[PDB]
């Protein structure tokens, strides 16, 4: 049971007036359906490509591929933090370990009442003030395990 | 630079129209490739071409394309205003023009800074980065990201 | 170009890469994503060789052989001990994740990873961590679904996105996690979805119908044959086991059916395997019922025919030339009458006078796929004869071909094809009652009945050259996309002209004519196509005689008191209670035939006939071409009270012991060589193929692999005693593996595709001259026609407008690929494929009549008051009803005819 509302589907319409293909609006499209639904649902990739005209195996092909577009339910805000090479020297580790011991979950899973849902991310492209963790819009540097619990109480 | 007469139609009266977007990309390590990033700009999956044929050629929808990092597009206005000479006349070295090198991962200060090619690798560490922090020894460096 | 391996000098053709340039001289590379239809994408890196550009260089470069150019002048080297560890470590690394899954496969002897893995030596495997996993998709009756054996050669997505057009088909996951399939569960909805059992090298995607009764490719007993369920005729490698058949596999013919068959004749098999056949000769006396073998039934038969007065015959486009030509001599030449009704027997005949006398060219299947611009005029083409819509799908993306060509990119950089070829397409107009399944790639699709159709294509044919007959009275905006079609169609080089007999008009046949023969006078290379209904269709056109209501009519006054039915079930192009009517007051009915027919009641013997998997005989397609298809197996070998015989074998002999009451079993040459003398317009099918006499050094060929299995136990047990093996006197193969498979024989009938280390269906490249191209030794079957020297003129009776009368609702054919052909519905795997019958309304139609999708409308021809639930088809023009044709009470006779009483009941 899906349908796409008038803001997504006026906002994937101007995404199509920016290329020459109606294809090239699909990672936007589905950016779009995300930002609003918190993730993309099984009838999204329908109604994307029936807006877009493509085929629906192409839309979850797109949607599959690349990490940041969610294919499963999320919690209210997703945490991705950095495991890459740099934020490994500067000591990643105890801050994973600090959100398994705060959070009481597995990085790719959700807590139960579905707060926060904890994955691992590529570099943040900030490595000269690492490590870092990118939480919805917000990235953090200089990160310290104890400051894990002070940090995650500024997202109910 | 569009309300400016910089970007759209007719910029300062020459007679060029050029249209200029932003492409937020999904998230994926291999989109940094040309090609690959020719096919994901296209709402295709981030798969690499075969070259040839290269981009330039047959590119964005078969188009001629051509792909440029920010730092290269950053350089050529610095040429196309203080001239071609003035930019072979920064560094004695045969690799032309400045970088923006600097050392990070558990350095004194890591940052980023402008430096004309030729410079030690010594001295990013020392003079900018500071060398080693308290109680640390070097052991290795790797100088171009983590493929190298 | 001239290119060297290993030193040994090479003549290649300089335009095509390097694997199937060192695949036609014989010279084994390994290779998993590349394909000779597809192109090649460089994606499984397994066809790597060493390359030097210098005749002195030591260290080379491990390049592509799909993806390098066969130049003039470049040194690879295969054998290298650098190139064959890298092709064992892709190898290796592409058996790290595969499944212990070999022994309960149903590709292994048949799978292309297999030979691959033995090629390149590789049987130690040290890695020692766990596998990656994926669950499985139901994707429908045909295709079963394993995708733990993948290997991400990406065939699959390319065949049936880029090749057959197909959208349900994709690719997904991530880096290790490539899964290849439906965004959910569901049938695989494209009409050339069987041809993923061969594409893919693994056993992901296999035939689920084989599956069923399984057996090994060894145990196969293989037969070329053609396949029967349309006029197509593409050539097919039925395969059994146990006395039943097994698995229909595709069959290389360079010229019609190269790598690709669809689901309909792949799947559409199951006919054969039916309980309910006839196995044995039936006599009734009353409500008695008597079985006999084959010579008294023959003595009796000729005993009731000579206490007649005037037998007549009633032949079918379903069966051979030779046993229509049998049941004509026997018959007498006067008395013969051809099983298809006026109207169907009137559009066979214009199409045969437009193909062997129009003048134009009419080509073959591969030739369809290089013509620029296609009109297709009435027929659908997709539900009938789908290969051509194939090619035409491939003719369309000809245009991206050709501007990939005009940059200097060679033709086998598939991907190169596309990236420059975005969406620009060759024009293609289709035409049909309702949407197609072409509609995606289509120019423009006109939705229009018949009348407006065959009037759109004489406003073309006027619109090009002025002499052609007009038409006045077009609405300016169908004025302007005729112009718009008559501007794509002058400007091309190679235009194709699709109709056939399934539109149920003739002017439609002669619009396209007239369209065809105003594009010849312009001078340019067209083409035209008519597909026909059945796969004789064009061979009964050509030998000829009355319609089914003659018959019927003859059988009704009185004057044919014996009526010999030839594999015709009769409902099907007429009404069932006239023909029960002419058949019960006819006095005798004899039935030959191998299927239980519904007028087997009303008759007084039958004859248990052979299906095409055991009977040989000629095939005439759709193009004019002959084409011999043999015996699979001999049905009496496993159960001997079986009297199960060749249709042309029961119907001379019934002749010869009718004349001088003796019981005489010919040959297929006896009956062939009576064809090529009667009939001078048949007289090509000699040349169809080879004689019985006809060996490759003293031996016959064989139908069976050389490690066929159980001969000594398959029998054992009804006896222990192990019988002779069936002597094949008709033809030159034998029932055993006592003969000649070897890729380099002078012959053009192969079985099966064999080569040492190459059990896949890519064994076929042994088999060609060069990989891809036609068959060594030429392809089988030969055109009857030539090309005449002088055309037909202009045909001047032009239709009107399309007035819907009240009350009278006009009949508009829906042709299904499950279902419209007479046997394949007959299938038990096809009953769970075919959508079920829906009758088919305009939205304003069904407002008016107050009827909604879903309830059920009562409307009676010739008093059959029967029910079917309301399809809402906005595409349908106003007036007509929608029926789907060759359906249970639907026969493809009623497309064109009214419908009186169309209520809501
Ligand atoms: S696909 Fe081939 S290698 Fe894989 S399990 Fe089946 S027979 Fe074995
Ligand atoms: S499913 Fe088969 S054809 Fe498709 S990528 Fe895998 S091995 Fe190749
Ligand atoms: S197109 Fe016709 S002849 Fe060819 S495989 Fe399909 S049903 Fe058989
Ligand atoms: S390595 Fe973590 S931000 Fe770059
Ligand atoms: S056959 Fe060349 S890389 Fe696959
Ligand atoms: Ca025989």
């Amino acid at each position: 049971a899906f349908e796409l509302s008038a803001a997504e589907r006026e906002a994937i319409e101007h995404e199509m007036h920016h290329y020459e293909d109606p294809r090239a609006a699909s990672i936007e499209a589905l950016k779009i359906v995300q930002k609003q639904r918190g993730w993309v649902p099984d009838g999204a990739i329908h109604a994307i490509a029936d807006v877009l005209g493509i085929p629906a195996s192409d839309v979850e092909g797109v949607a599959t591929f690349y990490s940041q577009i969610f294919r499963q339910p999320v919690g209210r805000h997703v945490i991705r933090y950095c495991d890459s090479v740099v934020c490994h020297i500067n000591g990643y580790q105890g801050i994973q370990a600090a959100l398994e011991k705060k959070l009481n979950i597995k990085p790719g899973q959700t807590t139960f009442d579905g707060r926060f849902t904890l994955l691992p991310t590529c570099c943040l492209g900030n490595c000269d003030k690492g490590p870092n963790m990118m939480i919805d819009e917000d990235t953090h540097a200089h990160l310290t395990p104890e400051a894990i619990p002070e940090l995650l109480e500024r997202y109910k | 630079a569009t309300e400016a007469g910089l970007l759209g139609k007719n910029i300062m009266g020459t007679g060029f129209d050029f249209e200029l977007f932003v492409h937020t990309g999904a998230g994926r390590y291999i989109c940094g490739e040309e090609t690959a990033l020719i096919n994901s700009l296209e709402g295709r999956r981030a798969n690499p071409r075969s070259k040839p044929p290269f981009p330039a050629t047959s590119g964005a929808w078969g188009k001629p394309t051509c792909v440029n990092n920010v730092e290269t597009l950053c350089n050529v206005p610095a040429i196309l205003a203080n001239g071609v000479e003035w930019y072979q006349n920064i560094s004695k070295s045969k690799d032309a023009g400045t970088k923006l090198m600097g050392f990070s991962g558990r350095v004194k200060n890591p940052g980023l800074w402008e430096l004309p090619f030729g410079t030690t690798a010594r001295e990013i560490l020392e003079d900018y980065a500071g060398g080693m922090r308290d109680g640390l020894k070097f052991k290795a460096w790797q100088p171009g990201g983590a493929g190298t | 170009a001239t290119i060297h391996v290993d030193g040994k000098e090479y003549e290649v053709n300089g335009a095509d890469n390097l694997l199937e340039a060192c695949l036609s001289l014989g010279l084994d590379i390994p290779y998993f994503c590349w394909h000779p239809a597809l192109g090649s994408v460089g994606a499984c890196r397994q066809c790597a060789v060493k390359q030097y550009q210098n005749a002195e260089d030591t260290r080379g470069r491990l390049v592509m052989s799909c993806m390098t150019p066969a130049s003039d002048g470049t040194f690879i080297s295969i054998d290298d001990e650098e190139a064959k560890q890298f092709r064992e470590s892709v190898v290796e690394w592409l058996m790290t994740n595969h499944p212990h899954d070999c022994p309960v496969c149903e590709e292994g002897g048949n799978c292309h990873l297999q030979d691959m893995t033995v090629m390149t030596g590789h049987s130690f495997r040290r890695y020692r961590f766990t596998k990656r996993t994926h669950r499985n998709q139901d994707l429908g009756p045909f295709i079963s679904h394993e995708m733990n054996r993948c290997i991400a050669c990406y065939r699959c997505v390319r065949y049936y996105k880029d090749y057959a057009g197909g959208t349900d088909l994709g690719v997904y996951g991530a880096h290790d996690n490539v899964y290849f399939g439906r965004p959910e569960d569901g049938t695989l909805e494209s009409e050339f979805s069987g041809n993923l059992v061969e594409i893919c090298p693994t056993g992901v995607f296999t035939d689920k119908t084989h599956s069923e009764r399984y057996n090994r490719k060894w145990d196969m007993q293989f037969a070329p044959s053609i396949c029967q369920q349309c006029s197509i005729g593409c050539n097919i490698s039925p395969g059994e086991r146990y006395g039943e058949l097994r698995r229909i596999e595709n069959r290389y013919n360079g010229t019609v059916n190269h790598y690709f068959l669809c689901d309909r004749g792949r799947f559409g098999y199951g006919y054969v395997n039916l309980k309910d056949r006839p196995r044995q000769p039936v006599q009734r006396r009353g409500d008695d019922f008597i079985t006999l073998n084959a010579e008294q039934a023959m003595q009796g038969a000729a005993d009731i025919l000579r206490q007649s007065k005037k037998v007549i015959g009633i032949g079918s486009p379903r069966a051979s030339v030779e046993s229509n030509f049998a049941l004509r001599e026997l018959v007498g030449e006067e008395n013969f009458y051809t099983g298809i009704a006026h109207g169907e027997q009137e559009r066979l005949q214009l199409a045969l006078k437009v193909l062997r006398e129009g003048g134009i060219y009419t080509p073959a299947l591969r030739e369809i796929e290089s013509y620029d611009a296609v009109l297709v005029l009435g027929e659908d083409v997709t539900q009938t004869g789908a290969r051509v819509a194939l090619a035409v799908r491939q003719a369309v993306k000809g245009k991206a071909r050709e501007m990939a060509a005009a940059q200097k990119v060679a033709d086998w950089q598939i991907a190169a094809i596309l990236n420059i070829g975005q969406r620009a397409k060759h024009p293609l107009f289709v035409t049909n009652v309702d949407d197609t399944r072409l509609d995606d790639i289509a120019a423009w699709t006109y939705r229009a009945p018949v009348e407006d159709q065959a009037r759109l294509g004489f406003a073309i044919a006027h619109a090009l050259d002025n002499s052609a007959p007009a038409v006045d009275g077009i609405e300016p905006e169908l004025q302007s996309k005729i112009d718009v079609i008559v501007q794509a169609l002058a400007g091309a080089k190679k235009p194709l002209i699709i109709s056939g007999t399934n539109a149920g008009s003739l002017e439609v046949i002669q619009a396209a004519a007239n369209v065809a023969k105003a594009l010849k006078g312009r001078g340019a290379d067209v083409g035209i196509t008519m597909i026909a209904r059945s796969v004789n269709s064009m061979g009964l056109g050509i030998m000829g005689g009355g319609s089914l209501e003659e018959a019927l009519t003859e059988l009704e006054t009185g004057r044919a008191d014996a009526v010999v039915v030839l594999e015709n079930d009769l409902h099907r192009h007429a009404s069932a209670t006239r023909v029960n009517a002419a058949l019960a007051k006819a006095p005798l009915v004899m039935v030959v035939d191998h299927q239980r027919t519904a007028i087997m009641e009303n008759a007084h013997l039958v004859l248990s006939a052979a299906s095409f998997a055991e009977s040989d005989g000629t095939v005439i397609n759709n193009e004019g071409r002959a084409q011999r298809f043999f015996q699979v197996y001999d049905p009496a070998y496993y159960d001997s009270k079986t009297v199960m015989l060749e249709s042309w074998r029961w119907l001379h002999s019934l002749h010869s012991t009718l004349l001088s009451r003796e019981v005489d079993w010919t040959q297929l040459d006896h009956v062939i060589d009576a064809v090529v003398a009667k009939i001078p317009e048949l007289a090509g099918i000699k040349d169809a193929a080879p004689d019985a006499t006809f060996r490759i050094r003293g031996q016959k060929l064989a139908r069976e692999p050389h490690r066929y299995s159980g001969r000594t136990a398959m029998r054992a047990n009804i006896s222990v005693h192990e019988p002779r093996q069936p002597q094949d006197i008709d033809t030159m193969f034998t029932f055993s593996m006592e003969g000649n498979n070897q890729p380099t024989a002078h012959r053009s009938q192969v079985p099966f595709a064999w080569a040492p280390g190459w059990n896949s269906p890519q064994a076929w490249n042994k088999f060609q001259d060069e990989v891809g191209g036609k068959l060594r030794f030429g392809d089988p079957g030969v055109r009857l026609f030539e090309t005449s020297e002088n055309g037909l003129d202009y045909f001047t009776s032009v239709p009107a407008r399309f007035q819907p009368q009240d009350g009278k609702w006009r009949i508009a054919p829906y042709y299904h690929l499950f279902g419209s052909d007479e046997l394949s519905q007959r299938a038990p795997v096809f009953q769970s494929r075919m959508p079920q019958p829906y009758i088919k309304l305009n939205p304003a139609d069904a407002a008016k009549l107050g009827v909604n999708a879903g309830t059920r409308v009562s409307f009676s021809y010739d008093g059959n008051t029967v029910t079917l639930p309301v399809e809402i088809a906005e595409g349908l023009t106003a007036g007509q009803v929608g029926l789907p044709m060759g359906m249970s009470g639907i026969a493809p006779v009623l497309a064109g005819a009214h419908l009186e009483d169309l209520k809501e009941a």
